[PDB]
Order: C-alpha cells, then structure tokens, then sequence
C-alpha cells in the first residue's frame, strides 16, 4: 500500500451547520443534446467530419439531474462554523456512472446563499464524491456510510489539484466528528486568506479537511493531475467496466468547446454501485465572501445518440434518440435533416393492472368422537 | 384474484398473457381450461370456474408525426384512435419514448394541429384520406 | 411461429438469462426476415400496380374519352361508348360493343 | 362495392370498433393507412 | 384494370418485439434493419399517393 | 519500419492492413490517433509523429 | 401473361387492321402481316414497303 501522508493531530471537529432550504434554489440547466453536453467522445478510436449514429453511454436529453451547492458561517475578522446540506444521509446508485457539470455560473454576479440578502461575483469549485460498493450508518445512526475500500475523488490547492485514492475509511471519535459526537454531516474546508494567495496556493487544505473525520488505512492507489485556474465550463465523468474505472475531463482537449475525454483509468476491480457526494464550504470572512458555481449531476445509461462531427471532429451536435418521436426520426435516415411528410412512429401499447391468477387438512376426526387419556 | 379482471394483466394455470376478459356466449366443450381458435393464441373461457371470459390481447394506439420541415412544425395523428380514447401524457399506455410531443375525429385524433375553414391547396406534407394540414 | 417460438423464447419465463439472449436472438433474426420479405413483395406490387395505373389512363384518354374507333379488343365489337366507376383499389370499366 | 367483400380496415373509429369485440392494432405492426381520398371525392 | 394496391405502414421493433425491454436491446443491437424497413414502406407510401 | 515506404502494406499498434500514405492536409482530433468514416475503415493520420 | 396482352394487340394492329401507324407495325410503311404458332408463342412477318 502507498501512504498518502500521516494522520492528523486534531481530536476534535470544526462544527458543521446543515441548512439545506438555503441550498435548495431554481436553477434549471437540463443537458442538452444540441449542444452536445455531457457527452463522452469514443477515447480508444477518432471519427471523421461524417455525421453518424453512435451507441454508447450517455446522459439522457433534458434531464434537470441531480442538483448540489456556499461559504461558511464567521465573523468581520475571524472564520466559523461552515455551512454544509445533509449529502451525508443520501446515497444514489452507479449503474452506468455520471457525469458533472462544473462552473457554468462562471463570471456571473451571484447570490451569496449563506447571507441570501447579499450578492457577488460567482467563481467556479470543484465537487468531491466518495464511491464504493458498500453503504452502511454512522455511530450517530445516520444513514450513508463508506465501508468497504472507497474511490474518494478530492479536489484541492484552490482548485489546483485533483486527488484520487481507494482506501480504507475508518472515522474519528471527537466533536463533530463522524464516528465522534456532537455530529451531523462530514465536510471539508480550505482556508482563503492563507491558502488561496495569489502565486502560493497551498495543496494540502481539503485532504487536511478530509482527514480531519476520517482515518485512511490500506490505501491502495492515488495519482494526482495539476489542475489549472480558469472560469470555463468543464465537464467530470466517471464510469466502470471490466477493464476498470474509467475518468474523463473536458479540461485538455475541447476546453472551449464542451467535450469529454478519457485522462486516467484507475485500478479498481470492484463493481462501484454505490456514491454520495462530500459537502464542502470556502471559510471567507464577511467582508470577502464570494459566489460558487452549483455544480450539477446527470446519469448515464447506455443509448444511442446520432452524433455530429465537424471538420476538426468535435461534437457540438447530438440527437437521443429516446426523447420525442422526431428525435426517432432523426436517429433514422443517419442525419438530423428529415424531410417534410407523415411518418409512423412507435405505437403506445396498454400497461398491465391487477394480474389475475387461477388455481384443507379436515380436523374432521378431532371434531368427532371422545377424547382419549393423555398416555 | 376474480378471473373477470377486465384489465390487461393476467396469469392462467398453464399460459400467461395480456388480455381484456368479457363475458361472451355459446363457445366450448369446457373439458379444456383454455379453448384456442385456430391458434397457439387462445380465446381462454372456462378458467373462471363457470363463466365465459372470451379475452382479447393488448391493444396499441397506432401513431404518426408530421415534420413538417419547411416551418418545422409537428401535429402527431393516433390513427382511427378516439377524439376521447387517450389523455395529455396518457398514463394508461407506456415505445421508444420518454416524452412526447380532439380538433379532428374524421380520420384520427389529430393532438398538436388546429382545424381549417374552407379549402387548401393539398400540396406539402398533406395528410390521409381528405385532410391537408397545411402549415 | 423460431427454434422455440412462444411468443417470446423465455418470455420472462424458463432456463437463464444468459440462453434467453440466444434464443431471442433467433427469434428476432427470421421475424427480421419475414418483414423483409414482406417489403420486398410490397414494392413488387406496387410497380405491377403503378404499370397498370398508367394503362388505366390510357384507357380513359382512348375508350372513354373519343370513340375509341381503335381495332384493339377494346368492347369486343365495334367500339361505341365505354363508362367507369371506381372499384376497390383499382378503376372498373363498362365498354359497349357492337354484335 | 356491395358485392365484394372487404372485411374493412376502419378510420375514425376501427380501433374502439375492434375494442367492443381487424388486427391492424392488435399485432401493433401492420397498419393500413386511409387512401389519400375520400370517396365522394 | 387493377389500378392501385393496398397501403400499408408496418411498425418496426413493435412487431418484433411483443414489448419486453430486453428483447429492444438485443434489437439495437440491429437497429439498422429497422430504419430501412420502415424507409422502404414509407417511399413506397409516398410512390403511390403520387 | 517508418515513412521509406509510402505505397503498400502498414501495421501499427493494435490495427494493421494494407494502405497507402500521403501528407495530407489535416482532418480529425488528434489526440486519439485514429479516423475512420462513417464505416469500420479509417482514413488515416498518425502513422508518424 | 403480360406478353400475351402484346400479342393480342399485335395481331389487332398490325395482321388484322391495315397499317396507317408509325409504331407498331413493321418496319417502313406497312403492307400486310402473318402469324404461324411457335414454341410457346407466335410468330410474326410483318411485311414492309422500302
């Protein structure tokens, strides 16, 4: 096994509040085939400029997904306790995978949610996840936690660096803390005014704030990819096969154009079925906060898409064939042009209710004749 | 449990299949749980102990969508189906679909179009026996 | 009517999963095949018929139309008036023809 | 037209014609479509 | 004179498959049968409107 | 092994076959280095740095 | 079947009836024809004008 460095020192947790009607809000960005969003290239093979129709994993069209958000609670001069939803309780299923949308809020003038009379300029963050193939409840009794060896995905240096690792989660016993008391929901943090200045952005803030609540023993593989500071829309995906775990970023090869591409498959032989999300804050201080893109989640489940590529072959078109009876006519005839006319589509059958079925020991001698003698 | 279900689903002793069971008159030996017709399919009375259940299968709402490229308008048609038989979003029935999208019952319930006054040249997409549907 | 055709190979109901793809597969292939069949025995009807609808208009530009005064079976016997009426798919003629 | 026999496919109202009891709607492939005129036309 | 024949539109996947969702796996695995059936019915269609 | 010859067969790293090569302009993503056609056959690209 | 249409026909246009057509009839004006059976079919000599 490889360490990935010591345990902490700390014996007690920072307090975490749980305010998830703050970070509920409308925000409504469905993936859309038009634009080809969240949409995965083929990463062993390159097509050409030929529009055709390709099946594999992808997001299903107009799909809202699956929604997560904000700084934390302090003061004028010193940070306090952060501001975190219940993620912890909620555990979602990895039948195919997902993919994230990440920072498209970007450059935008926000609401700052903790002090939701207030506004600023929104900058984008990047999520954490935890996935493993065994659920269980913390010491408390809520429900979601990581047992057996887990692909703990963490960001961190201020959005300079992703780590990745598969290890042994074990909790800590203080305050706040997970298999502690005085808990709620784990979290992690980093520190702005120490860690984020400019030319000096520190990389061990959120494994510290990770390892703060939990203890990683028989880590089994970690590799970590510099990460750079911009304010453009990304992409994240993470799927499983046979061959093992598969990532894919949108950041080096269509960057101002929205695909996917693979950069690294992890080791990992165990079926992931099972993923919760790590909540996270920014420890500002009153005067200094700022926005945080909401970050977004869509499923993946094997589809076809008709799928366009221009001459420099990126997609930046797409049909799902499963949404709308057009859209079935466009995966037909190989292109997104129809031509004007009547065209049969798939009839709607009746749904089955109330499946019927069709198909005496006598105590006759106990009920006749005269009781015998207990012998 | 009843054998007169009247709904789609049902399970017989020996055969398991989608049907609409009605009481009907004058057909079987009723020796046989199941009477066929000609057929693997079977008209099915006699399962209920006494009663004649003639059952029918499944029945599908055939549809039609028009493109109608040149203003890139659509109107789907349920063909020879009720001004009345189907709903907004039907829950009743469930395709390659997982969205889609009582004017016109001469032909089939024509949902997304409207309905014309006199005469319209019938050039375009056009439709069935005598509609146009121009754009 | 398929290897074992019930309706469904393992509808939902016999051996495994893994033997219901096969025999499914064989099943789906031939239904393939029939509906295949039949648009290819469409398509020969439909020329057939699309060969006849032009006869069909040169009978009513000939017989109908001006006396066909033609030698051509047209009416058996002289040709003099010829009517037509629709018929199930097709045009039904009615020559009148001099004995 | 009397005199033939065409067991009839039905528009505006075959499929709740074949509900009340050809499988134009039954087998949920082959649909016969109306023929492009109407016969007073 | 015969004239014309009957029209007539088959749908593709409903035919073949009664409506079960491992079957219209399977099927997409072959998906493209179904496309060039459903084209040639529907141009035939269109031939003889005209 | 490299770009002496031009006219016949080829065999790269998991696909091999018989070609032709050119210095074509330049079409595809060229990051995975493979372009098919709208087909199982590939156009080209790569068989070089 | 359909050849025998054209047999019919040729036997009303050309043996039968005089000429005073440019189709379907021997070639240059056309005096007179003659049909004798063959295998499967007729046999036609038409007889022309040069």
């Amino acid at each position: 096994y490889v360490d990935v460095g010591p345990d902490s020192v700390k014996s007690a947790c920072i307090e975490v509040d749980i305010q998830q009607t703050f970070f509920d809000k409308t925000w409504p960005r469905p993936i859309d085939v038009s634009k080809a969003d969240g949409i995965i290239y083929p990463q062993g093979r390159t097509y050409s400029n030929i529009t055709i129709t390709y099946q594999g994993l992808f997001p299903y069209q107009g799909d809202h997904g699956d929604m997560y958000v904000s700084a934390g609670h302090a003061t004028g001069t010193t940070p306090q306790k952060l501001f975190v939803a219940n993620y912890s309780q909620d555990v979602k299923q990895f039948a195919n995978g997902f993919v994230v949308r990440i920072g498209a809020a970007a450059n935008s003038t926000g609401t700052v949610i903790i002090s939701p009379s207030t506004s600023a300029t929104i900058r984008k963050i990047y999520p954490a996840f935890m996935l493993g193939s065994s659920v269980g409840n913390f010491s408390d009794g809520k429900m979601g936690r990581f047992f057996n060896h887990t692909l703990v995905l963490l960001p961190d240096g201020c959005g300079t660096l992703l780590r990745a690792f598969y290890c042994i989660l074990e909790p800590r016993s203080g305050n706040h803390c997970p298999a502690g008391n005085s808990y709620t929901s784990f979290a992690t943090y980093h520190t702005p005014a120490t860690d984020c200045s400019d030319g000096n952005y520190n990389r061990n803030a959120s494994l510290n704030s990770f390892k703060e609540y939990f203890n990683l023993r028989n880590c089994t593989f970690m590799y970590t990819y510099n990460i750079t500071e911009d304010e453009i829309l990304e992409w994240f995906g993470i799927t499983q096969t046979a061959q093992g775990v598969h990532l894919f970023s949108s950041r080096y090869v269509d960057l101002y154009g929205g695909n996917m591409f693979q950069f690294a498959t992890l080791p990992v032989y165990d079926t992931i079925k099972y993923y919760s999300i790590i909540p996270h804050s920014i420890r500002s201080i009153q005067s200094d906060r700022k926005a945080w893109a909401a970050f977004y989640v869509y499923k993946l489940q094997p589809l076809t898409f008709l799928l366009d590529f221009s001459v420099d072959g990126y997609i930046r078109r797409a049909i799902d064939c499963g949404f709308n009876d057009l859209s079935q006519l466009h995966c037909s005839y190989e292109s997104f042009d129809v031509e004007s006319g009547v065209y049969s589509v798939s009839s709607f059958e009746a749904k089955p209710s109330g499946s019927v079925v069709e198909q005496e020991c006598d105590f006759s001698p106990l009920l006749s004749g005269t009781p015998p003698q207990v012998y | 449990a009843s054998q007169l279900g009247n709904c789609v689903e049902y399970s017989l002793y020996g055969v398991s299949g989608r049907g609409v069971f009605q009481n009907c008159t004058a057909v079987g030996v009723r020796q046989q749980r199941f009477v066929y017709d000609a057929y693997q399919n079977l008209v099915g009375y006699y399962s209920d102990d006494g009663n004649y259940y003639c059952l029918r299968a499944c029945v599908s709402v055939p549809v039609s969508v028009i493109y109608d490229k040149e203003t890139k308008t659509h109107a789907t048609l349920f063909g020879s189906v009720a001004c009345e038989h189907i709903s907004s979003t039907m829950s009743q029935y469930s395709s390659t679909r997982s969205m889609l999208k009582p004017v016109g019952c001469v032909l089939g319930l024509v949902n997304s179009s409207l309905f014309v006054e006199d005469c319209k040249l019938p050039l375009g997409q056009s439709l069935c026996a005598l509609p146009d549907t121009p754009s | 009517t398929g290897a074992i055709s019930a309706s469904i190979g393992d509808i939902i109901q016999r051996l495994d999963v893994l033997e219901q793809d096969a025999q499914i597969d064989r099943l789906i292939n031939g239904r393939l095949t029939t509906l295949n069949a039949f648009v290819a025995q469409q398509l020969v009807r439909s020329e057939s018929a699309a060969l006849s609808a032009q006869l069909a208009k040169d009978k009513v530009n000939e017989c109908v139309k001006a006396q066909s005064k033609r030698s051509g079976f047209c009416g058996q016997g002289t040709h003099i008036v010829s009517f037509v009426v629709n018929a199930p798919n097709g045009l039904y003629f009615m020559h009148v023809g001099y004995y | 037209f009397d005199k033939v026999t065409i067991a009839d496919p039905g528009y505006m109202q075959g499929y709740d014609d074949c509900m009340q009891q050809i499988c134009a709607q039954y087998v949920a492939g082959y649909k016969v479509l109306p023929p492009l005129m109407d016969v007073n036309m | 004179i015969q004239t014309t024949i009957q029209k007539v539109t088959v749908d593709c996947k409903q035919y073949v498959c009664n409506g079960f969702q491992k079957c219209e796996q399977l099927l997409r695995e072959y998906g493209q049968f179904c496309s060039k059936i459903n084209q040639a019915l529907h141009g035939a269609n269109l031939r003889q409107d005209d």
